[PDB]
């Protein structure tokens, strides 16, 4: 016959070997595929789609869960007050957990790219005022006050003029490896921070509510990517 | 849109179980450590009716031998599968010189080795096998007998002069290949009674299919 | 030698693997094939051949079996009466079981296409009258009367004018999967119905029989197909 | 390495597999073949060579064995008498067993073609007369008399005019399969018959013997063939 030598690895079954195997029904002709709208070909498409960011991940009371989808701004607040704050950490526990992006990061080990967060003011039309949205790069600590926050990267948002505004997180990278307890994780450290401050007070005329809500939508930019598949979940098929 | 699954080759593909040879240690059955299985495609229940949808057929066959003990256990035993082609004398004893006749192709294999497999050609001296023959070979008991359909015989046995230490079983699977058929005919609708003829139970003649109460009530 | 690695599946025997095996008689030269008339190459050819449809699958008495091959029409019947009815279900138990088409469907799991049923009036030449043959698509229920049946797809057949008439079942599809008892079957639901009604009464002159028979022939159309081979039968080779 | 899957048949030893095996003496150079006269390349060559047909396979007495090689014709015989008779059955027991053709048929299972039998009269030169050699095709029964034999295929042989004459058996075919006792043979049935009759009486002058012998030689024609090798013999190497 033809001379051969079996090499190590012979007979092994590697769960990730993508070889070819004998067809059970060789004559079977699968019904043909037709066109179905909305095919997805790469998860990154979904990652780029904005979903609601539960910045207000505070109430746990079952009947208040819907409140996590929006945070408020009110007349009561005084100019300069810190409104809300959160970090740009898609893969870690927190607000991003509500985003489809955060959820998908959970199926991977490493990732990086730019992010985008859009804030939608849903108060009355008659309501006006200014908010200062600021990004503090990684390492930098939450600004003591509005004043110092203003010295950094920021946007003065006049919800009297425009109802939405989008902030861009230039770069996040979950690559630095850690080996804490005895469980080795691949965590950020690249936690940039987004702080929202009242620049002016909430201004409203007679007859307009004194509290309005902001909805935050977020997604990854086109330069975003993920590596090392990692199946993990608390939600698994039941017995 | 495709029609490959309804081709004759598709309809007759697959390796079916056509034979089972029992080689017990103690027993009434095959007491000489050998057995002669004349090739019968009818071994697979379902086959008879299918091939009989046609009058004339032509094909090859791939035979696969799956052997083990009655518990499916694998044992260190050497076997001999000898194909004695039509016209050749079959062995009559574990010591017949037939087992040694070169013109009877034999495959020697271990029960540990994977199944043995060989191909048997269209053997008939006629242009095609034929399931029906309205005539007598040159009231009678020879009616309908087409002899020129003999495919041959497989003589199975453990190797050696002394009886095997183990109780064995050899299952014979047959895959028809390169199938051709002619003259289709009505599909058998009455149960079979004898391997060699179309005789049907005249007392129990049943309707081709199911019945109902009235022709106006579904 | 030449480096090789045996992969899973090595040594297995798959009853449906269509590989190649060593020839037992390498020098043997099979007698040559000659030309035999009537070669069949695809079962679908047989499926398209009309065979008798036992619409009248009622009598079981051995000596009356031949009666299942034909149903009657008679003087006695009054205009409008329902004559016979059956469903377009080639693969299921019933009248189609007599047809070669129905029998072949039994060797497969799924199928679809158009069907054709030809009705042949075999009464006297002197006999005349009209029958209304109607097809009620799947879902639709057997028409209450001739009147409503007429509102649907139908053919007014004058057996005075033409002795045969053919109805076309536009489409049947045995694809919907079922899992009833504990045995999973692939059944229709696409049971369209064919109902035959007396449009006029049976008219005949003195000397002509008052009962005539109709023979029904059926077959699948050219757009018919079958999938998933399934060997099944009650008629098996005996011990 | 290179991915492989061992298939059924692996490790088997098929006595008729004509594969290739490792050479024991790779450097050995076999003495070269020279030209030897009389090479045979296909047994059919030998089959076409005439050998003596023991039509007279009667005497068994050791010292009379040579008599089987020839049958006689004599003065004593009367016009019309049946001289000898034999069937055209190369592969079966009988006269052909003496022929090399018959012997070779014994190494095969099936065969067919035309045959040829040459009769050589070896009587005196002064002897004269006529013989009627007749062939009765398969099925046909030995002719009752010369008269009827003459109605069929025949040759009037005048051994006064020509000393040899050749008859051609148009066709014999040992293909019909049989399963008698419990031993399945592939026998003829195509036994055509060759009958030899005295047309005239043996005529001789004073001084010439009253008995002469005919030698029969036979062989297969060029359209002859054999199938299915079958080693069989009573003459085997001794212990
Ligand atoms: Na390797
Ligand atoms: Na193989
Ligand atoms: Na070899």
């Amino acid at each position: 016959g033809f001379p051969t030598e079996l090499k190590p690895g012979t007979n092994q079954f590697l769960t990730t070997d993508d070889g070819v195997s004998a067809p059970i029904l060789p004559n079977f002709h699968p019904t043909p595929c037709i066109h179905i709208p909305g095919e997805v070909r790469n998860l990154l498409e979904l990652c780029q789609v904005e979903t609601i960011l539960e910045v207000n991940n505070v109430p746990t009371n079952a009947t208040s869960l819907m409140e996590r989808l929006r945070f408020p701004v009110s007349a009561q607040a005084g100019k300069g007050e810190l409104c809300a704050v959160f970090r740009a950490d898609p893969g870690r526990n927190g607000p991003w957990q509500s985003t489809l992006l955060g959820q998908l990061c959970g199926y991977y080990t490493q990732w990086s790219g730019s992010l985008e967060v859009t804030f939608m003011f849903t108060g009355s039309f008659m309501a006006t005022g200014k908010m200062l949205i600021a990004y503090t790069p990684p390492g930098g600590p939450l600004p003591k006050d509005r004043a110092t926050a203003m010295l950094g990267t920021h946007v003065i948002w006049d919800f009297g003029l425009q109802s939405s505004v989008t902030l861009v997180i230039p770069w996040i990278s979950n690559t630095h490896y850690r080996a804490h307890a005895r469980d080795g994780v691949f965590d950020y450290y690249t936690t940039g921070l987004v702080s929202i401050w009242y620049q002016t007070n909430y201004v409203v005329p007679i007859g307009a509510p004194n509290t309005a809500y902001i909805i935050a939508l977020a997604a990854a930019q086109k330069n975003f990517t993920m590596k090392l598949c990692k199946d993990a979940s608390d939600i698994l098929q039941t017995g | 849109h495709s029609t490959a699954e309804t081709t004759l080759d598709s309809f007759f593909s697959r390796a079916g179980l056509v034979g089972e040879i029992d080689l017990p240690l103690k027993g009434t059955t095959n007491p000489n450590g050998y057995a002669n299985w004349d090739i019968d495609i009818t071994g697979y229940a379902q086959m008879r009716r299918k091939v009989e949808l046609f009058t004339y057929m032509r094909f090859d066959a791939e035979f696969t031998f799956v052997a083990c003990t009655p518990t499916g256990e694998v044992v260190p035993q050497l076997l001999q599968y000898m194909f004695v082609p039509p016209g050749a004398p079959k062995p009559d004893s574990r010591e017949s010189l037939a087992w040694q006749t070169a013109t009877n192709p034999s495959v020697f294999v271990k029960l540990s080795d994977p199944p043995a497999q060989v191909s048997v050609p269209f053997m008939s001296p006629a242009s095609a096998y034929q399931w029906f023959y309205d005539g007598y070979p040159t009231k009678d008991l020879e009616y309908g007998a087409m002899p020129n359909n003999m495919m041959g015989t497989f003589s199975v046995r453990t190797v050696g002069t002394s009886k095997s230490k183990y109780p064995l079983v050899v299952r014979i699977y047959m895959r028809m290949k390169h199938v051709r058929a002619w003259i289709p005919r009505p599909m058998r609708n009455q149960n079979y009674l004898f391997k060699a003829n179309p005789n049907y139970a005249g007392n129990s003649i049943k309707p081709t299919g199911a019945s109902r109460t009235a022709i106006t009530t579904l």
